This record gives structure tokens, sequence and C-alpha cells, in this order.
RNA sequence: GGAUAGUGGCCUACCAUGGUUUCAACGGGUAACGGGGAAUAAGGGUUCGAUUCCGGAGAGGGAGCCUGAGAAACGGCUACCA
RNA sequence: GCGGUAAUUCCAGCUCCAAUAGCGUAUAUUAAAGUUGUUGCAGUUAAAAAGCUCGUAGUUGAACUUUGGGCCCGGUUGGCCGGUCGGAUUUCCAACGGGGCCUUUCCUUCUGGCUAACCUUGAGUCCUUGUGGCUCUUGGCGAACCAGGACUUUUACUUUGAAAAAAUUAGAGUGUUCAAAGCAGGCGUAUUGCUCGAAUAUAUUAGCAUGGAAUAAUAGAAUAGGACG
RNA sequence: AGGGGAUCGAAGAUGAUCAGAUACCGUCGUAGUCUUAACCAUAAACUAUGCCGACUAGGGAUCGGGUGGUGUUUUUUUAAUGACCCACUCGGCACCUUACGAGAAAUCAAAGUCUUUGGGUUCUGGGGGGAGUAUGGUCGCAAGGCUGAAACUUAAAGGAAUUG
């Protein structure tokens, strides 16, 4: 989510061990640390461009991306910097020898290298555990906005 | 079918098979998609202008003389309305059912139709909401259809 | 219905319907074989000698007994116009 | 019954049938020029009119609506197509 | 409202047979009939069959014989997993020597018998004996 | 189609109805609701073990005339009281107050037997030995 | 940040208002350890699994700890309760 | 249902029947039960359609978008021969399958690495009057997949395959004297050893991997904020 | 809670009948019956028969709409009309005759197209009593509505048809 400041917060926030010798004057002030995930995800330019910071990020933090490669709707974003996504799948009942509709949400990370809103089919990856429910990272948008703008105003 | 009552009325148009022609209709696309527009201007719904066009003129089908169906005409001449006519024509009848139960408590007929009309309303606001034509979070209101229609 | 080796196994290959061609079993009492005559050279009836016919009795109950004859025999050289395809 | 072509059916026993149970199924409506000789040139018509077709010129007459086929005023001719 | 359009033209099909009939007419047709229809005349069940072309959805007239006792569909068209196939021929087909029950698979629209040689599996359709 | 969802997604629906229905299955209600464990005078077990209070003549229900003889015995492990019956010619001499005896069902499932209304066991036993045997004479009834 | 062998509201501080739910959350019951399996033989099913193998949990009930590579151990200790 | 005086049911004696080192009884459960019904029930009067309509969840939901035709290679059953000293393959023949073409036809894609394959051909030719046949370098196939970049509308189904504990189950082999079992055993120079074994299958829902592209969803270009350059 | 309160008339009081007669029949007649503003939510609220879609068979009436017709009648001068007549067509309320078919039958053009058992979807029943009872919840001013068990008992209860 973050949005704004970069240095909204008690400690100084910075990239481990990326220093930037003030006494070579210089013309990007801070240098900028990024990878890629691995596993052919392109690492979005707004994780290069960007100068938040986050140590969650998939491209520009210390996590990795190992396991299951999973993708879901996005059903909430009302956390900061990390979403629920909601995972449906249907499920068989043999006996019956047809399916019922199930689903499950699951909590997942989400670098400021993303803009997400509600709907978006979003392509997430597995993760050290990450925060109490937490073991999954955003790693692609295979959305958009859901065609929004094709909703306007009058002729 | 038969959607709020349990009418069972089969009756319809039958579209011909000619896709095409009239071949006895001399005339051209020029001299109809103008005939559509200065009606639409006027202020006639679509449905009026196809009739008012099979009567008087020779438009049998104005989608055949003309490639295009009159609402598509009349959007990209900009002349179309707000709201789809079918959607306008169910709120405004709404309105007048409502007009008319307020000033009549005692008729609960009509109380009843007009669920029956709302609810139809609801579903077809629903449709044009699914599909672009209408804003996510459009509404419809008693407090606020009667602005809508006049 | 034969078996392992050719040999016509099971008795009894049974009628059909000449409308319908489903089979005509025993206890179908209420079906029907007509035998029409073959006739010659200035009227006269060959005797023995017949175009024949079989008919369901479901097809009989039904009514058509009548009308399936009239395109049968029609469409086997025993009728001049009589019957329609058409309706 | 029992045995026919439901591909040819009949000129007469298709055309009293109804105009969505014919074999493809098309209109039975027409289309007329219609004339009140006052004026010259003569106007397109549909049989069943809804609309009271006022004539080109003249704010005359011409149809008025029905139940279905509309009913053409006093001293005017027709002709399909 | 309409619910599997085959349903109907299987029907149709079998009320025609039982009371003896020749021809049926069938409203409104689908790429799935003719392919269905399409099985059942390969193995003689049916004569031929013309596709009338209202500018509509179509409509078919079958012209059938009398070889024909059921020619029934199954109406959620469950999976199977070509074991399940002989599970299915023995429930409602009369002998293991005739009848056929087809079905659609990624190779095709086909009986089961076909389905067999080819070594494919899918959805169940419908049935004929 | 009369009924039941037929669908291929309808699934849901189709179990719980099932669920919801086995209930007026009398005994699948008896099975989950613990029947055996909450009522019944035994466990849910086999038999049971008790101690006759008193010898009762419990007279038959019709069209049948006689005198069933039967005894009321308090479960041991339960302090339940249960009347019982005792089975053959005699037999009921061979009970006597203060005995233990051994209860069993009379299978048909609880409900009484015939026409002896109430008596939903039977003696087995009676001072560990086995009426059975003390009927023939292979047995002897113990001491005290 | 502290704590851990180490991730992690695991704990603390500051900050925010989130998380789950008729696709049944939350709660109640289970005469509930889970599996491999067992019984009943057209099939589809129904019922059962304390119990020879695998996993987990316990050592009268709780909690705490010493030693140690490994125990929150009970044929170790400490305390309370019985 | 028997017993209220000639009891075919009780108490016995005789005789008889059924299963038999075993056979009653009790409780539970399973089959019989299509009396829980997906397969597969019933609901006018036997138990059961909510007084009625709206309606959300849920389930369900008309038709239509590369079809038809042409050529190529190579498989496995089966016939009619057997060339052979029980089984063999060539041409002859069916029939059923797989693959790659060309028909206006993404195969995601450019940049080499590679080539396995012919429009090649360079000579000619074993040899049946020759397109029956393959070794064979010097202009001319892509994709068979490497690896590096740059990018990919979503799913359901289905095929095949991996990854897999044993005992259990199904089942092969072996004559524990039989059998339940067991996994042994079997040949001899039985005085200094020879040897066959310890299979196979099922293991599904999920996750993985590969083929298919019917059926059923999803997304796309309409205030052009379209697509290629 | 107002108003209205002709009539008929739960309650009640009477005349009679009766062994009795709290009744039936007769008289008086409170509430009610009607209406407004609020409640209540139940009837054998019935076709004891869910809704949508397809298909399967003959007949004459009728209701509404329609198309056709050198039909009849209205006379005026012939039309226009209106009503009637005949054929067709959709969609109604129904009846008739059938049996392809169905069913335990009675019967049923659906209650048919089901062991040749699958178009979609909702709802209810699972032996009889106990009992729509107890309990909780909930709605209601109340009366009561909705939801709704068990123990225990029991070999039947029930349905259609036949002969008596
Ligand atoms: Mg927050
Ligand atoms: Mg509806
Ligand atoms: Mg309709
Ligand atoms: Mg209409
Ligand atoms: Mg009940
Ligand atoms: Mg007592
Ligand atoms: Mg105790
Ligand atoms: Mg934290
Ligand atoms: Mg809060
Ligand atoms: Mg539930
Ligand atoms: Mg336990
Ligand atoms: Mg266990
Ligand atoms: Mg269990
Ligand atoms: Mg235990
Ligand atoms: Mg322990
Ligand atoms: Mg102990
Ligand atoms: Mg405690
Ligand atoms: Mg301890
Ligand atoms: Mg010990
Ligand atoms: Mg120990
Ligand atoms: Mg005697
Ligand atoms: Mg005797
Ligand atoms: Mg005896
Ligand atoms: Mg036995
Ligand atoms: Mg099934
Ligand atoms: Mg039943
Ligand atoms: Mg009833
Ligand atoms: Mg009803
Ligand atoms: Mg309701
Ligand atoms: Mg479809
Ligand atoms: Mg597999
Ligand atoms: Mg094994
Ligand atoms: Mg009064
Ligand atoms: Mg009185
Ligand atoms: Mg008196
Ligand atoms: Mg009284
Ligand atoms: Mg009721
Ligand atoms: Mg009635
Ligand atoms: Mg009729
Ligand atoms: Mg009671
Ligand atoms: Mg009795
Ligand atoms: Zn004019």
């Amino acid at each position: 989510s973050t949005e704004l400041t970069v240095q909204s917060e008690r400690a100084f926030q910075k990239q481990p061990h990326i220093f930037n010798n003030p006494k070579v004057k210089t013309s990007k002030r801070t240098k900028r640390w990024y990878k890629n995930a691995g596993l052919g995800f392109k690492t979005p330019k707004t994780a290069i461009e960007g100068s938040y910071i986050d140590k969650k990020c998939p491209f520009t933090g210390l996590v990795s991306i190992r396991g299951k490669i999973l993708t879901g709707t996005v059903v909430s974003t009302k956390m900061h910097r990390t979403i629920v996504i909601r995972r449906a799948y249907l499920h068989y009942i043999p006996k019956y020898n047809r399916y019922e509709k199930r689903h499950k949400n699951v909590p997942v990370h989400v670098s400021p290298a993303f803009r997400v809103q509600v709907g978006d089919i979003v392509t997430v990856g597995q993760c050290r555990p990450i925060s109490k429910t937490v073991r999954f990272n955003v790693v692609k948008v295979s959305a958009a906005a859901g065609k929004a703008n094709k909703q306007f105003a009058k002729f | 079918g038969r959607m709020h009552s349990a009418g069972k009325g089969i009756s319809s148009s039958a579209i011909p098979y000619s896709r095409n022609a009239p071949a006895w209709f001399k005339l051209s696309s020029e001299s109809v998609i103008e005939q559509i527009v200065k009606y639409a201007r006027k202020g006639l719904t679509p449905s009026q202008i196809g009739v008012l066009l099979r009567d008087a003129h020779g438009v049998t089908q104005a989608r055949v003389i003309t490639g295009n169906k009159i609402m598509r005409i009349l959007k990209s001449n900009g002349l179309a309305p707000e709201i789809p006519e079918d959607l306008y024509y169910l709120i405004k009848k709404a309105v007048s059912v409502r007009k008319h139960l307020e000033r009549n408590r005692k008729d609960k007929d009509a109380k009843f139709r007009l669920i029956l009309i709302e609810s139809r309303i609801h579903r077809l606001a629903r449709y044009y909401r699914t599909v672009a034509v209408l804003p996510p979070n459009w509404k419809y209101e008693s407090a606020t259809a009667s602005a809508l229609v006049n | 219905m034969e078996n392992d080796k050719g040999q016509l196994v099971e008795l009894y290959v049974p009628r059909k319907c000449s409308a319908t061609n489903r089979i005509i079993k025993a206890d179908d009492h209420a079906s029907v074989q007509i035998n029409v005559a073959k006739v010659d050279e200035e009227g006269r009836a060959i005797p023995g000698e017949y175009v024949t016919y079989a008919l369901s009795g479901y097809v009989r109950s039904r009514g058509e007994s009548d009308d399936s004859l009239n395109r049968l025999a029609q469409n086997d050289g025993l009728l001049k116009n009589v019957w329609s395809y058409s309706r | 019954v029992l045995v026919q072509d439901l591909l040819h059916p009949t000129a007469a026993s298709e055309a009293r049938k109804h105009k969505l149970k014919t074999l493809v199924q098309g209109p039975r409506s027409y289309f007329l020029d219609v004339k009140c000789p006052g004026c010259l040139n003569i106007t397109t018509v549909f049989s069943h009119a809804q609309t009271a077709v006022t004539c080109e010129s003249c704010s005359t007459i011409l149809c008025t609506p029905t139940g279905g086929k509309a009913k053409l005023s006093e001293g005017t001719s027709f002709r399909r197509k | 409202t309409r619910s599997s359009v085959l349903a109907d033209a299987l029907n149709a099909i079998n009320n025609a047979e039982k009371t003896g009939k020749r021809q049926v007419l069938i409203r409104p047709s689908s790429k799935v009939i003719i392919k269905f229809l399409q099985v059942m005349q390969k193995h003689g069940y049916i004569g031929e069959f013309e596709y009338i072309d209202d500018h509509r959805s179509g409509k078919i007239v079958v012209q059938l014989n009398g070889r024909l006792n059921k020619c029934g569909v199954i109406s959620p068209r469950f999976n199977v997993k070509i074991g399940d196939i002989e599970k299915w021929t023995a429930n409602l087909l009369p002998a293991r020597q005739f009848g056929y029950v087809i079905l659609t698979t990624s190779a095709g629209i086909m009986d089961h018998e076909e389905a067999r040689r080819k070594h494919v599996s899918g959805k169940i359709l419908g049935f004929v004996y | 189609g009369k009924g039941k969802p037929r669908g291929l997604n309808s699934a849901r629906k189709l179990r719980v109805h099932r669920r919801n229905n086995r209930w007026a299955e009398n005994n699948y209600k008896k099975r989950l609701l613990g029947t055996a464990f909450k009522s019944s005078p035994f466990g849910g077990s086999s038999h049971a073990k008790g101690i006759v209070l008193e010898k009762l003549g419990i007279e038959s229900k019709q069209p049948n005339s006689a005198i069933r003889k039967c005894v009321r015995v308090q479960l041991i492990k339960n302090g339940k009281k249960v009347t019982a019956f005792v089975p053959n010619d005699g037999c009921l001499n061979f009970v006597d107050e203060n005995d233990e005896v051994l209860l069993a069902g009379f299978g048909r499932k609880g409900k009484a037997k015939g026409d002896i209304p109430g008596v939903r066991f039977k003696v087995v036993k009676v001072s560990g030995v086995s009426l059975l045997a003390l009927w023939k004479e292979k047995k002897e009834k113990p001491r005290s």
C-alpha cells in the first residue's frame, strides 16, 4: 500500500547494507537494490523506479519465493500492504458423483510495486512466514482494472 | 415463459428469411439513416421511430437498408438517452403507479403491481449494470425515480 | 442368430410389419397378412400368386391399416394416384 | 399421418397455418402504394400501420389503425409490393 | 426454459418411433444434435436428415425406420474415466454385443466402441439401442 | 423431472438433503442420539446383572389368559429398576429375593415379548449358575 | 525491537482497523486419537477401526525445571492439588 | 399364534429333521432395503405440494465462430499363402488405430547453436525391359530442443506418466503329507556344489508431469483509451 | 379505538319435546354482523394434484384477438356500418370419445413419454399411536401463529376395488 512519505516511521527506513557514501556527490541520492524473483516473473519497473522501502517486497526485499505458485481473485484491500484473495475451486463428492462450490481466502503481502484494486486476478508466490497468517506474496497482476474507464459520464 | 404472470401468449413478429433487399425498395441507406436521426432529434424513441418508418415509409427492417440497429444509429450520432428505453419506461410506470398508491393507500392491488414492476426494473437494472451500459452502483429509488423520467 | 461356427441357432426368425418393420409376435392376434392378387392378360387373376403385406396389430389398432396400405400397394405398383406423400 | 413429407408441405395447408408454425417462418403482412387522387404522387404504407398514416403533401388522412389491418380512407386504391 | 436442446431432440425421435411414425421434425438442432444424429445413422438407427434452415437456430427432419427402440440422453453430462465406461454400458445397454453409449471427448463425439479403439474418454452424452 | 436437483454441481444440496432425511430413519436417529447410553435400562450392553427385589405375577395380555412369572430387578451398575421374565415351567422357584441375576434382552429390539406387558428382559442366570442348567438338573444353586 | 535454534503477534512498544461467515463462520455434541485398514460380496453403497505397522498424545491432575546432542522426561527433580 | 379334557405348539417317552466339535441365546451392525433412493423411492385418494405471488443465496440456463476435400510416412490385430528345418517376414488383401502435410490456416517470439528431414544432386547403379533401393559432399526445411532475451486471457474435463511402506486385498510361482499358512525351494558328483525365486496389480480426492481441444464456463474492439509498422 | 347498529344472530333467558334435553324445533335477544384506523395470518385457503420447457390423439361447443369470404340480415339508392353465418389461426374456462400409454385400483391427455429407470428446478413424507404433545426460541394486546422433540407403547393403522 504505502503511498507517500517513505520516512513515515519512528525508525529510519533503509535497505540493509546498501550504503551511500555522502562524500561522493552523486545523482540518485540513495543507491537501490533489486533482483528478480525468478521463475520467469518480470520484476515491475515500479520496483526499480520506486523508492518505497518494504523488506517483504519479492523484488526489492529480503524474501524468497519457493513453493506453491497460486492465483486467486482479490476480494479485500483494506489491509495496508497486504491483501486477501479468494481461491474458488470445485470439490468432488463421490457417491453423488458430482461437485460442489468451495473456496478459501488466502492472505498475501503486496509490494507497492503493484497497485491492486478489488476484483483483480493475481498470481502469488510462496513465502517464508511473513506474518501470523500471510504465507504468500503477490508476484504479478494477470489483470488490470476490470474496464472501469469505460464506465464514464454521458454523450 | 411470461415473467410476472402465467400468460402463455406466443404472439410476436415473424421476421422474413430475406435478410436484405426488398428490391422493390428503391431509396438508400443515405436517405434512411438521415431519416432516423431527424426523428431521434424530434425526441422519439427508436421503437416509435422504427414504427413511424415502417408505415409512412418503406423501412421494413431498419437494420437491413442500413446495416445497423436503430439504437446504434442514435448512439453513433450522439442521440442516446441516459438510460435504455425499456428501463426508462418501467421506471416511468413505477412512478405513476406509485403516485396512484400514495393517493389510494387502500388499493392493495396496486401495491402488489408496484412490487412486480419494481422487481423487473431491479433485474433489468442489474443486467445493464453488468454489461457496462450503466455505472456500477446505479440504483433505483422511489425517492429519486420521479426526477429520472421528467 | 448364428453361433461359434456358422450354424443357425435358436428357432423362429419372425415376420415384420411392412409398415413399421417392428416384429410381429405370436400373441399379436390383431396383426394381419394381406394377399393381393397377381393379375394377367385381360382381367383374370393368377391364383397361388400374390403380392403380400404384413401389418402390426399396433398399426391396425391405431387406425392406420388403411392409409398405410394405400401407400404400400401404390409404391409397389398397384395403385394409380389415390395416395399422397404430401399434406 | 404415420408417414409423410415434412419437408414439402402442400401450399394451402402451410398457408392456413400460423405464421410461426410454417416450415421456415415469415410475415404475412405486406406493403402497399396508396393514393387519394387529389395529389399526384403515391406513398408507401404498411398493411398493419398503428400510425394513422398522413399523406405526403396535405394533412388529409389515409388509413386508420385497427385490431390488425389498417382501414383505408373512402376513395383510394392500392397494390402489393 | 429450454434446458437441454439434445434432450428434446432425442425424446421426439423416440415418441415418433413408438407411435409408429417414419419422420420427426425437431427444433431447434445444434452442432451436438447433428453429431449425435450422425452417430445413430452410422449404425442404421435412422435414415437421412435434412437441416432445414430458418435464419434462426435451425430445424431437422429425421427419417427413421424401426430398428430403434430407445435413444436417450444422460441429463448431466457426467465424467467418465475410461475405466468407468464398462459401468455405463453395463447399466443401460441390453446386452454386451449391440447398442452404443455415445459420449463426448477431446477427440470428438463418438460411441463408446470407437472411443474405446481410439483410447480416449471424457464426458457421457447419451445412448442408442 | 420431479424432485432432486440433477445438476453436476448440485452435490452439496444432495448430501445435506440426505443428511436431513436420515433422521426419519428410526434407528439412524437412535444411533446418534445415544438412546442406548442415555435411555435404556442396560448400558447399551448385551446383558446386565441386578438384584431381585420382588417376585411378581404379571397377568398375560389377551386373548391369552395366564399368570407370567416375573422378577423386579435392580441393575447393579444403575439402580435402574426393571421387571424381568423367568422362562420355563417352575424356575420362579429358582430365584428368591435378594438373589443376583443376569438379565438379557428379549430379541424384539426393546419392545415387549408377547403377552407379557411391560417386560422387556428375561433371566439367564441366578446366583452365578444358569436357569437352564438348574431347570434340567445338570447343576445346583450355590449355598447362601 | 526483544526473545528463539530459527521464521512468525511468538512477546513488547508505537500505529492502523482490520480477520472469518448461508460455499455454514462462531458455538454445542461426540459412548472421537488419525491414518494403513476391517465387516457386508451384482454394482452404487452402509457400518466399523481402543487394538500387532506409521503418526500423534500421556504417564494420578496441573505447572515448573535440572542434565543433555536430544526431555518441558515422570521406572529425573521442585511446588501445589488429590 | 397354541393351552378352557380325544393339545400336530406346553410337560415328557418314542420316532424324526438341521447344522455337527461344535450348536443355542442376547446386543450391535451389514445384506435382504428401490423402507434414505447419485445409480434408484414415494407425495390426486395410502405418510407427504408451503393459501398466494415477489425475491436473495443456491442450483439451472437456446442456437452460432476450421469445416469439407487432397496427398505423405509408419505402426497391430487378422486373413490367404510359408521361405523354413512349433514360429519367421516380404509383397496381395481387408479393417482399426497413430503421425506430418497442402488447402486464405501461430508454431508466442525474435538472436545462434543442431541440424532429423527433401524441393535437393553429385556421380550412377546392386539388379526383374525401372523411381522397386541406400550408402552418398558443394547453392536449397525448422522448430526435434538446447540457452539468452523479450511476452503470454482465465478455468473445468479427459489421457498417459512420474513420485510413492510394508503387512492387509487381488493375484503369479513353489505339492507346508492336505489345508490355513510360509516364502520358500529345486537339481545333483548327496566326499568339500549346481541352481529358479522372493513377481504382478490396485493404490482414485489433492499436488506434480504429458498428450488431446468435443462438451461447459472465462476474457476481447463500441464515447475506439482498438490491432498490427 | 371510533362510528353504525335495518337484518340475521356464538352467549344468555325462555316455550316446548325427552327417561333426561345444557341440544335439534319455537320466542326474546348480548357480542357479532357493516365501516374507518390499526391487529391477527389461519380454512377441506381444494383441482386434496409445484413451477418452466419438449414431445404423444380424436371431437364438437364456447370466451377473447385476428386473417380470409362477388356469406345472410339491416335499405336509402347502393354502399359504410352493426349483428349473425361459414372456414382458419393463436390464447382462455371447460366438456366428450378414446387408450398408443399409465396406475393398487378409482381413474388420468397427464397422474402419459420409468427396471428400455437422467431436460431444469423448488418443496414435503419414510409403520401406527404418543402428538403438533413437551421443551427452548420467536411473533402476537389477546386468542393464538411459526419452529418442534423424546421416553413409552404397539401388529397393525391405512388405500382402492369385490362379494356379502
Ligand atoms: Mg490496517
Ligand atoms: Mg418467475
Ligand atoms: Mg410458450
Ligand atoms: Mg403481443
Ligand atoms: Mg416428522
Ligand atoms: Mg413393580
Ligand atoms: Mg459406574
Ligand atoms: Mg509486526
Ligand atoms: Mg474494530
Ligand atoms: Mg448446514
Ligand atoms: Mg476420547
Ligand atoms: Mg487406530
Ligand atoms: Mg472414524
Ligand atoms: Mg476408550
Ligand atoms: Mg511424553
Ligand atoms: Mg491409573
Ligand atoms: Mg487448570
Ligand atoms: Mg512430566
Ligand atoms: Mg512405572
Ligand atoms: Mg519412560
Ligand atoms: Mg390324552
Ligand atoms: Mg398328546
Ligand atoms: Mg414333543
Ligand atoms: Mg449357523
Ligand atoms: Mg450416476
Ligand atoms: Mg416408499
Ligand atoms: Mg393424505
Ligand atoms: Mg398447493
Ligand atoms: Mg418462505
Ligand atoms: Mg449452450
Ligand atoms: Mg493416473
Ligand atoms: Mg506386493
Ligand atoms: Mg346489532
Ligand atoms: Mg341455550
Ligand atoms: Mg327445559
Ligand atoms: Mg348451555
Ligand atoms: Mg394449513
Ligand atoms: Mg373443492
Ligand atoms: Mg385435443
Ligand atoms: Mg406425551
Ligand atoms: Mg394378535
Ligand atoms: Zn393526399
